[PDB]
This record gives structure tokens, sequence and C-alpha cells, in this order.
């Protein structure tokens, strides 16, 4: 009997560009699903450069059959077309977004786990085995924001559709089996549930089987702290931001723009980024160049700050009142990235 | 057997490996028919149970050359102008023997004669160039070959062969009746009688005398487990000498004399028709012609060669524009400067060339020329006896 | 499989029974890691592939009697199969006068690339007067086309060209590995195609784009349908075996068509010289490889490397069934990335091959070998092995904590990453060119800006946390209190170490595969400050200035540290004085 086990019992909410919705021009999210840099670095309306990339789900699946192990010291594959199911279900409504087990066919994602060909619905493609005698198998599938039950609280993005099928077109028919209702859009709220069903052929008893795991999509709130609250000019200050919205892929360790964090003080008031006053940047020396991840699954971020001499051609002075500042566009508050905002703060002096 | 029988393969170094189109030497030296004035009876020698015919030398000293039949043709197939790169002459039938030669050779798969053919008939007059994939040897020779023949010495695999004893009294030339003895110009002396050997098998050179036999093993394989190159120092100072050395069994295809190769080893020359490429004699031992440059490239993997026949060159490994390694002329070979305009000068590799060879050995593609240290020792090297190696350090080098 | 036969002499009989054997493929690591720039050994031991007793044999791709091959693979390739079972035919004939095997060139122009292909066909006294037809299979892991045909030597026969359908694919099958090379930070091409066993004298292939069918074929005069058939890549060669770079004509005509890809149906055209004859078997290989990154390229999605690697293992002995090869690898850095000579260096086919690793593989995109396997039991079950091949955290290191003027200085960094090649000393070595962002500094000229910093800069060194660089180009005309410039201001005080570039300053392997760079120079007792870094050349001060009393320091850019991700280094010291 087959197990399938899912990558995380917990999700972050992905989010989109700009380039996604087709509302007019605005210097604010306006309700629209992007998440934008500290607005002292906004310049006029918000433009590709003043947003965090297109920020996409990346989970993976893993079935522990040794049914599929024909091959004790080889590479061997999930060969069984269409085992495999992996839906978005909020509450009753469900949207399927494919299948695996079958060579992959460009097709569209299903409304409702209801359409009649299965041929019309996306295949992610056969799994492959992760070592020669493990006997497991591994997937990896790409979630949008836009992939969910239609809703009312989306209608604020006006939303451009990225075209499953071989056309080019943003509309919701290019990407979906089923139009959505007028005055709604399909999309990724919080509290949706994420399930993956494995359809066993052959179980312990020989015959056909069907086991599940699943997890919920969740916003937190941001936490930014540093080493010690007193710095030496021209020290080395760690500064630690833990967003979980932020552990998009486990496999990897993300990057984020420095341009998020505000610094403001009596000397001048910037985002310590390539967005910051003239010679910011080379004013604070990072370490990395910008935030990064403290390992594959932590959600922590680390950075290397030199406490700068003079910002903009102002010098600092001693006892200084510093305020760090961060913008979680999409905290516990709010239901999808956009939306609501929360700005949590950092306080630190020179000594 | 090093008591009265010799074979050039006998190598402690090299663990009595051969390979290749390279000719074997056998010397018999015995007290008991060193005699030139007397008919001694000719010494009974075999390799793999099949007889080697022997002719006496003025030294005293009896002598027998051999080779593997395929090589032996394949090779003489690279060899488009005759008595250049690996010439064995002509190839005939064992039973020419008698007709050309004067003696029976019908213990053998075939003999390489050095004439030149007048007259290319089907049948009677035997094959000048040989065949690129091997096999029989069918077509046959005859005493009216020889007379008609416009170049005799179109051998250029055997170069340094001792003078057949002559005619008087009893004695015939070499002892056994070669009809014409003037060694390294005539058409019968020397010749190499070809046997059919087996790849991974022991080659058996057997001598029999009374009171017993002595015999010497060989293993016919490909040798790239012997083959090596190294250089003089770690760190080079600027205007240095590189003394390169290469030890490979391969590269000795003359038992008698000291055997010359010549490179092309520019690799990054990116023109379309060019190709590196390995060489046969362009050069002597004593930096003359000694013959035209004849293509090997396509033939060395039917020659046995296994990654190891091959000499390439980088002048500027980083591309830094100043060239770390530059050629320079020396005793055994002949480089000019071809571009000779003011605007360059000696540190520019790609300005030298080959003057008599400029359509693979021309500028850029950079020739590189090694020379045997000893007839028959398998040690190669670029410096000459100067100590002015072919190789040199640019004198701006970083 | 079990059956036998019965040969006797002496009234004693034999029997020779046929029988398969397992096979084992395991690859050996040297020492605990495999790490970049080592050769370890690939060993196979499979006695259905020790065909002669008495000889010792190889795994050539080309002979069609060597029926399993080991294989590599990494991202998507595009192999002959990729479309289903191709369809190929022979033919002989002639070029027509405006076919692009006549016409054509490789000089990166339309003009040389891109044509139309027509031929003129004369299998009249051919056999039953049609082309030469094949049966056609394909290696599951060795990706090589096997073409079975009735054998024919005869002076008559003789063949020309060679017209391949790949199945179903289209420009959409194309472009999901070929890239832009316009539209793309880092993109390289390669094509890689093996056609020895035909044993021509010249081939030329060109790829065949149609809206129509690749076979039956048709000439421009018939169906005046399409502006252009065909794209050459490769004319008129020497080489039946080649791994070549691609030019950008090549990327610029494959996303140049206004038809959409779907209906655009692709295919492979050969053109031959000197093929007399054709066995019962022939076998073909042809690959698109791609290499580069997207973007920034530090997220791991936008980082892509396509390739297939095939291990000709050699026999070890003349009845040892076990077969012996090597692998290697190069982990990409900062400086070798922007060069297509890299990527072109590799070795596809060979019995040691070597491949491109973009980023740390490890758990299930760890490196792994495939041989297809015929089994004692007499069913085909593959058997495989895989290596994890990580990257390296870099340290650079400074020896001394002070030194004083005209001290030497020594830098060594201890990246195993760097280590590209396991036979040669790897040297790094400072850019002098006044029109790049990396000058005075340890990298490439060919560079690029990016999120992360300048894609062209691999080390550089500091005096007062400002770049250590000699006053050249057009912004050092400042003159500072006094009427002199800092350049003539710094020759005056007989300072040839004007800045690194100028004392020959190089990252130099200590072994052949150490992993271990030292580099050295002199303190000098003046340097010229850069005013603004900003602008290129640098602004240079107008007064040189004393180093005493100043902090010397080394920087270092890892592409890749033990996660495989860009992070910066360095190490600090003070100048002092008596």
């Amino acid at each position: 009997t087959g197990s399938v086990s899912l990558d995380r019992t917990v999700y972050p909410v992905p989010f989109g560009t700009i380039a996604d919705s087709s509302k007019a021009a605005n210097a604010a999210p306006n309700g629209r699903s992007v998440f934008p840099i500290h607005a002292t670095g906004i310049t006029s309306t918000i433009d590709s450069t003043e947003e965090l990339p297109t920020g996409d789900l990346t989970i993976h699946v893993r079935i522990n059959d040794p049914d599929f192990d024909e091959n004790p010291a080889g590479e061997d594959a999930m060969d069984q077309d269409n085992a495999l199911k992996i839906s978005v279900i909020r509450g009753s409504d469900s949207v399927v977004l494919g299948y695996a087990g079958a060579s992959e066919r460009t097709g569209k994602i299903d409304v409702g786990g209801n359409n009649g060909t299965i041929s019309n619905i996306r295949s992610f493609g056969e799994m492959d085995e992760i070592a020669p005698d493990a006997g497991i198998f591994e997937l990896d599938v790409n979630i949008k924001f836009t992939d969910g039950p239609a809703s009312a609280q989306c209608n604020s993005h006006d939303t451009l559709y990225t075209a499953l099928d071989g056309t080019t077109g943003k509309a919701d028919t290019n990407r979906f089996d089923d139009g959505a209702a007028s005055g709604q859009e399909y999309c990724i709220l919080q509290g949706d549930i994420l399930q993956v069903e494995y359809t066993d052929p052959a179980d312990a008893s020989g015959d056909a089987n069907t086991v599940t795991d699943s997890a919920t999509f969740d916003l937190r709130n941001g936490v930014l702290q540093s080493d010690k609250s007193v710095y030496i000019i021209g020290s080395d200050m760690i500064l630690t931001l833990i967003e979980p919205d932020f552990d998009l892929d486990n496999d990897s360790a993300e990057t984020y723009d420095l341009d998020l964090i505000e610094w403001d003080s009596d000397a001048a008031t910037t985002t310590m980024g390539n967005k910051g006053v003239t010679g910011a940047a080379a004013a604070f020396d990072p370490e990395p160049t910008d935030f990064r991840e403290t390992g594959d699954s932590t959600g922590i971020f680390q950075i290397v700050i030199e406490i700068p001499e003079s910002l903009s051609n102002d010098k600092l002075e001693r006892g200084e009142e510093i305020i760090l500042e961060y913008t979680d566009w999409g905290p516990s508050g709010s239901d999808y990235v956009g939306d609501e905002d929360e700005d949590v703060n950092l306080t630190i002096y020179t000594s | 057997a090093n008591a009265n029988l010799f074979v050039s393969a006998e190598n402690s170094q090299f663990d009595n490996y051969m390979s290749g189109p390279q000719v074997i030497e056998v010397v018999v030296i015995d007290s008991d028919i060193n005699d030139t004035d007397e008919a001694k009876g000719e010494p009974d020698v075999t390799v793999n149970g099949k007889v080697l015919r022997m002719v006496q030398a003025v030294d005293g000293n009896w002598y027998g050359y051999f080779a593997d039949r395929d090589q032996a043709q394949i090779a003489d197939s690279t060899a488009t102008t005759a008595d250049s790169g690996l010439d064995f002459g002509v190839f005939c039938a064992s039973s020419s023997g008698t007709a050309a030669l004067g003696f029976s050779t019908t213990e053998t798969d075939g003999i390489a004669i050095p004439i030149t053919i007048a007259n290319a008939t089907a049948t009677g007059n035997g094959t000048q160039t040989g065949s690129s994939s091997g096999g029989a040897i069918t077509t046959t020779c005859a005493a009216n070959t020889l007379d008609a023949s416009t170049a005799n010495g179109t051998i250029n695999v055997v170069r340094e062969a001792k003078d057949p004893v002559a005619a008087s009294g009893s004695v015939s030339v070499g002892q056994i009746g070669l009809k014409n003895g003037t060694a390294n110009s005539g058409p019968n002396w020397p010749f190499i009688q070809l046997y059919e050997l087996n790849p991974t098998g022991n080659v058996v050179v057997q001598y029999n005398k009374g009171g017993g036999v002595q015999s010497t093993t060989l293993t016919f394989d490909t040798v790239d487990q012997f083959a090596e190159l190294s250089l003089d120092r770690t760190v080079f100072p600027r205007v240095s000498q590189v003394h390169a050395t290469i030890t490979d069994l391969w590269l000795n295809i003359d038992p008698t004399d000291e055997d010359s190769w010549t490179f092309a080893t520019n690799t990054k020359n990116t023109t379309s028709s060019f190709n590196v490429d390995t060489f046969y004699q362009v050069f002597d031992e004593n930096g003359a012609s000694g013959g035209s440059a004849l293509t090997l490239r396509t033939t060395l993997s039917s020659l046995m060669c296994e990654d190891n026949c091959v000499l390439t060159l980088d002048v500027d490994a980083q591309s830094s524009g100043t060239p770390v390694v530059t050629i320079q002329d020396n005793g055994d070979s002949i480089l000019t400067q071809l571009n000779a305009s003011s605007n360059t000068n000696a540190n520019n590799a790609s300005a030298f060339g080959i003057s008599t060879e400029t359509a693979k050995l021309g500028t850029g593609s950079i020739p590189v020329t090694i020379t045997e240290q000893g007839p028959n020792s398998g040690v190669f090297g670029t410096y000459d006896e100067s100590d002015k190696s072919v190789l040199k350090i640019t004198d701006n080098a970083k | 499989r079990g059956t036998s036969a019965s040969l006797d002499y002496n009234e004693t009989p034999q029997t020779i029974l046929v029988g398969f054997s397992f096979a084992s493929i395991d690859i050996q690591p040297v020492t605990d890691e495999w790490t970049s720039g080592q050769e370890i050994p690939v060993v196979i031991v499979d006695a259905d592939q020790n065909k002669n007793s008495r000889a010792d044999e190889d795994l050539d791709l080309n002979n069609p009697d060597v029926t399993l091959i080991p294989a590599l693979r990494t991202g998507d390739p595009f192999t002959i199969d990729e479309g289903g079972t191709p369809s190929l035919i022979f033919t002989n004939g002639t070029n027509g006068d405006d076919s692009i095997f006549d016409t054509g060139a490789i000089n990166n122009t339309s003009a040389g690339q891109v044509g139309n292909f027509t031929l003129n066909i004369n299998v009249t006294r051919f056999s039953s007067a049609t082309n030469i037809t094949s049966t056609e299979s394909i290696d599951t892991f060795s990706k090589r086309l096997i073409s079975a045909q009735t054998a024919n030597s005869s002076a008559n026969f003789d063949v020309d060209f060679a017209i391949i359908d790949l199945g179903s694919a289209t420009l959409e099958t194309l472009k999901e590995t070929v890239v832009d090379e316009d539209n793309t930070a880092v993109g390289f091409n390669f094509f890689n195609y093996d056609v020895r066993s035909l044993g021509a004298d010249t081939v030329s292939i060109a790829l065949l784009n149609t809206t129509g069918n690749i076979l039956p074929w048709v000439n421009n005069d018939t169906r005046n349908v399409d502006k252009n058939n065909a794209i050459l890549l490769v004319s008129n060669s020497t080489n039946s075996q080649a791994y070549v770079d691609l030019t950008n004509a090549v990327s610029d005509a494959v996303y140049g068509s206004t038809n959409t890809d779907s209906n655009v149906n692709i295919g492979f055209a050969m053109y031959f010289t000197g093929v007399g004859d054709l066995a019962a078997k022939e076998v073909i290989v042809m690959d698109f490889f791609s290499f580069g990154f997207t973007d920034d390229g530090v997220q791991s999605s936008e980082r892509f490397a396509n390739q297939i690697i095939r291990i000709e293992a050699e026999e070890t002995g003349d009845n040892t069934s076990t077969f012996e090869g090597s692998l290697e690898y190069v982990m990409v850095n900062q400086i070798n990335i922007q060069d297509a000579g890299t990527f072109s260096g590799i070795t596809p086919i060979a019995d040691d091959p070597s491949f491109i690793v973009i980023e740390d593989l490890t758990d299930e995109d760890a490196p792994r070998v495939n041989y297809n396997d015929l089994g004692a039991d007499g069913v085909t079950t593959p058997v495989s092995d895989q290596e994890e091949a990580p990257s390296h955290s870099g340290v650079v290191s400074l020896n001394a904590d002070s030194y004083k003027i005209a001290d030497t200085v020594v830098i060594t960094v201890e990246d195993l990453d760097l280590n590209v090649d396991s036979d040669l000393i790897d040297i790094f070595t400072v850019v002098s060119d006044n029109s790049k962002a990396t000058d005075d500094a340890v990298g490439s000229a060919t560079t690029q800006s990016l999120s992360f910093g300048e894609l062209g800069r691999l080390l550089d060194v500091t005096f007062d946390d400002v770049i250590w660089s000699t006053p050249d180009g057009a912004n050092n005309t400042a003159t500072g209190n006094d009427s002199d410039t800092c350049s003539t201001e710094l020759s005056n005080a007989g300072i040839t170490d004007t800045g690194l570039g100028a004392t020959g300053f190089t990252l130099v392997e200590t072994g052949a595969a150490t992993g271990v760079f030292v580099g050295d120079f002199q303190i000098p007792s003046f340097w010229c400050r850069v005013s603004d870094t900003t602008t290129t050349p640098y602004t240079y001060a107008g007064d040189e200035e004393t180093t005493t009393g100043l902090d010397i320091e080394v920087n270092y850019v890892d592409f890749r540290d033990a996660s495989g991700e860009i992070v910066e280094v360095g190490d600090s010291a003070g100048v002092r004085a008596n």
C-alpha cells in the first residue's frame, strides 16, 4: 500500500507583480496582489524596479510505493497514468491544478474536479526515483497566485492570466476550463487547503486504494531584530528578518531585495539599497548584497550592515535615534498579499 | 638469449613490448660462423616457428628485418611520394623471393623490397603503395621487375644497414645469394619479411644451434602505458630553454637509425582547413631535408595509436595578450621566420614555419620537432647537442 | 537463453550453452567528496559485452554491435528522439543551384546560414526504384538512432543525402531547449553530431523548418509557400564526429519566424561525400545543448544546463568482462560563465567525458549514470549509480596582521570550486581596461551589471576601503593643491607599483588540483585615491597620499557558496610605520 506526503504542513500565500494586473498605474498596491518596496524608495507610480519579483510557490510531492521499484539497483518512474491529483479547495468549492503519472500534456485547470475528458486537463508528467534503490518518487510543481476557487474578495485584482494552453492570452478561459462568475476572480486566500491524493493501483490486498495528504495556506506578520541595541560608528551590525511569508521554496535559499528596510534618522531617510539616496548603498557596505536565508527551510534572513559615517554628506552624532522600518505587505490581518499592511519597527543607538 | 642472439625489441624498461608499423632487427653474433671468406651455413632463426632468412654483413654478423603484415601495408599507404614518410618500398608475394632476392622466402607472409614499379601491370609486378586496410598480399614479383626499376633504395623505415659481405671464391653476395648487394641504395638490401602477428599475443624469436637454443619473447600490443613527457624544471625564468623529453616505444620505427618526427601543434589555429597533425622524417638527425611531409592524422587509429602519437601546444594559456612560449631553429631542424616584417619580432610563435612545406606547416600552426637520443632508445627530446631547445620562454613574459 | 549446441572431438561431446549476465555499474569517488576538476573512475561489469575472450573491447557509439552504452543527462537536451521515433531515407542526386548546401556559408549572417533546401533525385536504377528506406529504433538512455537496411557495397551503389522526420516535434519542441541568445543574460547553443558509421569524407547538416511535410520533401519551385525552409548548422566539415558552437544567426533564425510554432514542422537534412556503401545497421546521433542563466541568475529556477553525456568505457583485459571509464565536471564561476569557451571545452562523447555543473547537485538532482541491461532472467532491467557534486564556501586570508612599507604581502584563496582542470595549474589575472567597471581587479574584462554587483569581478585590494587603482584614463586630470596631476606626482617618487594591475599580481593554484590559489605583491610608499567610483573610468584625486596608517583589505566574491548562492568574504590588516 503506497503513501503520499507533501513538502510542508503550512505554506505562504503567493503573490504577483504589477504586470499581472490590467489596473491603471498607482503608487500603492490599490487592492492588487503585489509586494511593493518601502514607500520612501517608490518613484511616482509602482514600476517593475519597485517591487519584489513574482512570488510563485514551489511544492514537492513524494510517493513511497515500493511496488514501482521494479529495478532494485536502477532508475524507475511512477508510470501509472493520472494516479496523482493536486487540488486547492475552499470550503465546498474545489479546483484541481493537474495530474501526474502520464506523459506531460498542455491542458487547463479544472473547476470543481468535474470535467468529462481528462485529456483536457494539465498533466505535470511522470515522476522520478530519488535514488536507484530508494523506492521513493518526487514531483516539483509551481503554484501561482491565481490558482484556486473564484471569490468576490479578489474582484479588486484586474487579473491577466498565464495561458497554460498553447495559445497566448490573458483570459480566465485560457488557464481554467470554466470562466469565472461576473464580479469574481480565481485566487488563493489565507486559510485555503492544498491536498494531493494518490490512487495506488495495487494495495496490500492487491486492489485500488486512495491515500491523501493535506496542507493549509497562511500569512504571518514579520519580526525584525538586531544582535545588540548600541553600535559604534563603522562597526558591523547583524540584521535579522523573520518573515515566514518568504520561504516559497524549501529546497533553495531565497534572496530578497534590501530596499524593503527603511533607514530614517536626523542624517537622512533612505531604503539602504540601490533605491536609496545617492551613495547610500556604498555607505552601508552590505555583505551579502541583500537578505538571504540561514538554511534551506528556516524562514530566517540575515544581512551584515556597517554603521555609516555620513549618509547624505551629513555626519551622524553620538546617541542618535535610528529607526528601522519594514512594511509586511501580507500581515496576519490581510487575506491576500497586497491588501492591508503592518509596520514592524526596530530602534538602535550610536554609543 | 643474450649470448649470440640480439633482438631490437628486447628492452627491460618497456617489458619487451612492440607496437605499430615498427621494424625489428635480429642480429646473430657468433665466433663459429664469423668468417667472411668461407661459405659457412646460414644460422637457423625462426619467429613464431617460421624461418627468418639472415644475410651476412662485413662485420661477420648475420642480419634479418621483420614487421607485421597489416601494419606495414597500412603505414605504406600514407607514403604518397617514394622514399618519404613510412615507405616499406614495394609489396611482393612470398613466391617472389627466388625471382627478386635470389633465395627462397616461402615461410613468410610477404616481402617488402626497395624498388619502384615502371610497368604497373595487374599481376606480374607488385604493389607500390600498399592497402589502407591491409590483408593478404597476392601480387607477385619477377626478375624483369628488378631490371625495369628506375629508383632503387625506396625503403625509408630502415636507413642504416650494414654492407652485405662480397662475392669471393665459394662465397655468394651476403653468403645467401642477394642479386645486388649495394646497401640502402640498391634494390635488395635491406628488405623486410612480413609476418601475420596476433595483437595482445606473444612473439617468439628462436635461434637453433648445437648445445641448445636461445629464445626471446615479445608482446605485440598498444604501448600507451609506457608513454610520458617530462620537463627539465618546475618554474621557468624569462629567457630559459624549455627542454622537453618524450619517451614512447611507438615512435622508434627505425631500429638502426635516429628517428625524427615533426608536429603541427597550434591548438588555436581555427582555420577550417587546419588540423593538428603528425609527420615522419620531415628532417634528419643532422637537420637536413630528409624528405616531404605526409599526413598521418586519419591513419593513427589503424596504426595501434591509443592517445599517444599527438603533440599539442598552447603558447598563451590565460589569453593575457603576451605569449609565454615561442619557437626557434636548432641543429636538428630547419625553421624559418616567414613573417620577416619589422612590425613583428622573435616572440611571435605564429611567424615561424618550414619553407619547403607551407601547405600544412606554414605560418601559424607552430611546427615542433623531436629527435631520438640514440638509434634504438625510444627516448626523444627537443634539445640538440649544443643544448638549444626548439621551445623558448619569451623575453617579455609576465 | 538456456538453449545449447554440442561440439564433439575424441568421442567426448561438449555443450555450448547460451546465457545472460547481470551487470553492475558503480561510480568510485577517490576521496569523501567529488569536487570540480577531479577524475574519478566509472566501472561496468557485464559479461554480455565481452564477445571475444582473445581481445579487449571498447563500447564505441559508432559500432552498431555494441548494444548498450552508459549515459549521463542533465536538464532537457533535444535528442534525435524528442518527437518520438524518427523516419529516415537515403538518396542519390545533386544539389540545386539555389540549395543552401551549395550557396550557404558559416559566417554568422542570414545570407549564409538561412536558405531553402532543393535537390534533384536519380534513384531509378536503385533496387525496386525507390529511395533507401529504413527501420528505426532508439536506445532508452544512450539515445542512438539505429537504422536497419539491406547491406549494399557494389561499385554501382552510392548515396548522397539523408532526410530525417523527427516525428511530432515542432518549433515548440525545439524552443524549450534552444535559447534566444539576444534576450537571455547569458546563453549559448551547441550542436553535437556523430555520423562516423557512414564513412563519409565531408558532411553538411541543416535544420529544416516548414509548414508542410518533411517527407515527402518538396523543392521551392513546386511549393512556393515558405520564404525559407533550411537553417545551415555545419558546412562541408571533414569531422564525422564534432561538438560545435552555433553562431548567433542560427539562434536568430529559430526565433525569427512570424508563423506560430505549432504549425511549423522540424527535421534534419544531411549532405555526404564518399559514402560508397551501407552496412546492415548504421547509427546517427544529433543533439542540441544549451547553457546560461536568465535575469540576475540569483534564483535556482533562473539557472539552466541541458546536455547528454555518453561514456565509451574500455575492457580492462582480454577476458575480463570489466569495463573502465571516468567522469569529471567543471563547476561554473563568475568568470568562465561569461565565456563560450568553457562550455565548448567539455568532451561530450569519450572514454573520459566531462560535463558542466551550473549549481550544487545533491539528493534527487545528483548526477547519475544509467546503463540499460539484459539480465540472466531474460528481462531488460537498467542499473544506475549517482554521486553528489557539492559546492564549497571559499575563504580568503592575508598572511600577516600588520605590514610595513615595502613588505611582501601574500594572498591565498581556499575555494575548491575554482579548480576547473585536474591536469593543469589554474590561473586568474588582473584586468587593465579603462572602459570597463572591472578595472584593476582580478577577473574578466567581459562583464555585466547585476543585482549582487558586477559579474566580471572575483577579487580586488583596497586601501582605506577604496579600490587601489592606477591613475590612468580620461578622468585623471585633477592636479590638487599644486599644478601636478596625481599620475606624474607618483612617477617623481620613483613608484612603479601604481596599482594592483601594475605589480603583476596573479592568483596561481599551488598544485594541478589542490584548489588553493596564492598571489603576492609589495606595499608601496604612496598611492592615488579614487574620488568617485560611480564613473567609468574612475575619477582620481590630484595629490598622492602615504599608505602609512591606512588599513589594507582583500575581497573575494564566491559565485557558489555551500548552498550555491553568491556571497562576498574578506580579510583586513594594518599598514604601520616607525
